[PDB]
């Protein structure tokens, strides 16, 4: 909004919990890297472990 | 050679030492080679 009408755009892609640990990033490596992401944000302050 | 020596020496301590992961999808081990192969001598 405050950066005007530059040709770049911003798209969001978020996923949810997985109980198993390898299948956390197993989805990430073919979802977000295929989406050409620049930054990944992890925001989970409750964990069962 | 180091893995076979450590497993052969660990088998004398306990029989069912070799245990693996059940499934990648969807009893944590306590007697592994992480605390056992501190010394080893393979082929001198
Ligand atoms: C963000 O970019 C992608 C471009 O396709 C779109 O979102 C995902 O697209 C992939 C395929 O590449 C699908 O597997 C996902 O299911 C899509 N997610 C969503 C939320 O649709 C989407 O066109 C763009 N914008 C949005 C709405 O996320
Ligand atoms: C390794 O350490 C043990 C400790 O009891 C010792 O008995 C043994 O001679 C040593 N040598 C090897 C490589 O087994």
């Amino acid at each position: 909004k405050r950066h005007g009408s530059w040709k770049i755009q911003l798209n969001a892609t978020s996923v949810t919990h997985k109980p198993n640990a390898i299948q956390m990033a197993l989805s990430v490596c073919e979802d977000l890297i295929s989406s050409q992401v620049y930054a990944i944000l992890v925001s989970h302050p409750p964990t069962p472990n | 050679g180091i893995l076979t020596t450590a497993a052969s020496s660990m088998l004398e301590k306990f029989s069912y030492i070799p245990e693996a992961k059940a499934s990648c999808y969807g009893e944590t081990p306590l007697h592994t080679l992480h605390q056992f192969m501190v010394n080893v001598t393979w082929d001198g």
